[PDB]
């Protein structure tokens, strides 16, 4: 009868308003890549990086279409309902009135899909955090999203973020692994400045722990850690620039061109804009910390998040990408209220690290 | 008719979509009793020799809908390079390239636009494919014969 | 009337004419697709003296697809998630259209007596059921008492 406001399966045209217990899924495409390219090891540590055109299907409607279509591959079959852009996974989303028994069954099905195309048996949430990290880096480094699929760019993958984040929040909440990563994250922040050069070439470097902080730190805790993380991201850029292979101490501590810091600054901006999308999330005191409060917000607000994602992409695409100087970055990021000396803040930071 | 199955529930959705926002030139509806059989008319678009034609066709669904495409055939007499001799339509969207996201409205527009710009390199009617590229006068003359024949029903 | 609703009427009959001991369910006064059932804790088990109330959500795909069986009273059980949903083979993978509301409610109270920690849903509960039986029945008793409020 009526149309469905929120997410709608493109096969049956129905969503939660008529099937509030049917799991919705996002067609994704994941491939086996290296976690960190600057890892000084010969054989890079392996993970996976995923992209999406953000096409929605019920998990039953996907199986019904590929089962009745015998003679062709399951994922060659799903490409027709995925705007002819090839795919190999179906990321499940957990609706408000969807039973946890149904979502956990679909997440295991998606994990098996990841085991096949990426070869990574047992896809942990740590590997999934790196998957968000690599997806963030595709935004910040202006990399291609349609290179392996055939369609979809920043517009498509900016809406994949909250649900790719959700699977990390779900594993962090059921397995009670929040406090372990909380103490593990605080160890990264408390790293002395001698380790900063060495961490810019490690797998679980400053990029990974930034994505992790997004999952376990409230917005108030982020604003306090914004500058400290910004320092570690800036030193990461200089380390990877003056010594693209490996380094333990900063030799060339002189400020370089803005093109050397642009990747880390857009990475920082993309994370901050996502925190702005979730500025309305209840802080705590609700049967869980941040990873619980955020997971329930993502669960119940599919449409508020969609508009916030397009609003965040608009700010990233129109205001952050055209930035040419580090002083202009602090203007757009809004850090001038707490970083009063932009010229000295950089050169002092590169001098503060051995 | 209950409309309990997945199909029918979708066919009702395709009905309300084709009813409250029908494309220009086409109009369809299910049978009064069996929803698995639809009747649709496709008017010949202007700028083409099919203009002023009331071409009728029937669509037959199964309970596999929308996973499997429906069998569409022209009831009115048709002379087109991409239409077989029994009303069957040699179109990829209706056969191998069928997407479960396509509805009845998207099927009628694909057939409507197929009359305007045929696909002669992949022919279903050998006689109409050769006339569309060689003698444009005889092609638009034979099509005008089925335009008058579309009035005979 | 649809095939799923007429089948749901038959489920109500066999649950009112031959109601198995320890359970009692009925549809809502307005919606036939939403049922509410009570499962009294089996005697001789840690769930004794418990009045656990459930909800059963059906769709027009019934009885070909299993319903959404969910607990409302809080439950500390290895095969029961935090939101009330149950990890049970007959409710997910091994579902058969020959089952009904009674066969489900009976298979649920049987699971309270015989859990399946091999494929668990509450890891903290499945760990206590096999390692520390004394503590497992200590938290289950707290869930029994908790099922008495509203
Ligand atoms: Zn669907």
């Amino acid at each position: 009868l009526i149309e469905e406001p929120g997410l709608t399966c493109c096969i049956c045209r129905e969503g939660y308003k008529f099937q509030p217990t049917k799991v919705l899924g996002i067609y994704t495409f994941t491939k086996r890549v290296a976690l960190e390219e600057l890892e000084n090891k010969p054989r890079k540590q392996q993970g996976y990086s995923t992209v999406s055109h953000f096409n929605i299907v019920h998990y039953d409607c996907h199986l019904a279409a590929v089962r009745l279509a015998r003679g062709r591959e399951e994922w060659e079959s799903a490409a027709l309902q995925n705007a002819n852009t090839k795919c190999n996974g179906l990321l499940p989303v957990w609706g408000p009135h969807v039973p946890e028994s149904a979502f956990a069954t679909c997440l295991a099905r998606h994990n098996t899909y990841l085991q096949e195309c990426t070869g990574q048996r047992e896809p942990t949430y740590q590997l999934n955090i790196h998957d968000i990290k690599l997806l963030f880096l595709r935004f910040a480094m202006e990399q291609s999203f349609s290179a392996d699929t055939g369609g979809g760019g920043r517009e498509s993958n900016i809406h994949l973020i909250p649900y790719i984040i959700h699977t990390v929040l779900y594993v962090l909440n059921t397995t009670r692994a929040t406090s372990r990563e909380e103490k593990n994250l605080q160890g990264f922040l408390e790293q002395p400045k001698e380790k900063w050069v060495e961490s810019a070439f490690e797998v679980d470097g400053p990029y990974y722990f930034t994505v992790l902080a997004l999952h376990i730190l409230p917005p108030e805790q982020w604003r306090a850690t914004r500058v400290e993380i910004l320092r570690r991201l800036l030193v990461t850029s200089q380390a990877r620039a003056v010594a693209p292979g490996g380094a333990t101490r900063l030799t060339d501590k002189a400020v370089k061109d803005y093109s050397a810091y642009r990747s880390s600054l857009l990475f920082w901006a993309l994370v901050d804009l996502i925190y702005n999308m979730f500025k309305k999330v209840p802080t705590s005191n609700t049967e869980g910390g941040w990873s619980c409060s955020l997971a329930e917000y993502i669960r119940h607000n599919d449409m508020p998040i969609y508009e916030a994602a397009d609003k965040a992409l608009k700010t990233f695409q129109e205001e952050f990408m055209p930035v040419e100087t580090f002083s202009e970055f602090l203007d757009v990021a809004g850090l001038l209220s707490e970083i009063t000396d932009p010229e000295s803040f950089l050169k002092d930071l590169l001098n503060s690290v051995p | 008719g209950s409309m309990s199955t997945p199909a029918r529930r979708r066919l009702m959705r395709d009905f309300k979509r084709l009813q409250e926002d029908p494309p220009a030139g086409v109009s369809g509806a299910p049978s009064e009793n069996n929803i698995m059989v639809w009747n649709a008319v496709i008017f010949g678009p202007e700028g083409t020799p099919f203009e002023d034609g009331t071409f009728k066709l029937t669509i037959e669904f199964t309970e596999e809908y929308p996973n499997k495409p429906p069998t569409v055939r022209f009831v009115s007499k048709m002379f087109h390079p991409n239409v077989y001799a029994d009303g069957s339509i040699k179109l990829d969207i209706l056969q191998n390239r069928w997407s479960p996201t396509y509805d009845v409205s998207s099927i009628l527009t694909s057939i409507q636009s197929l009359l305007d710009e045929p696909n002669p390199n992949s022919p279903a009617n050998s006689q109409a494919a050769q006339l569309y590229q060689e003698n444009k006068r005889e092609y638009e003359k034979r099509v005008s014969a089925i335009v008058e024949q579309s009035w005979r029903d």
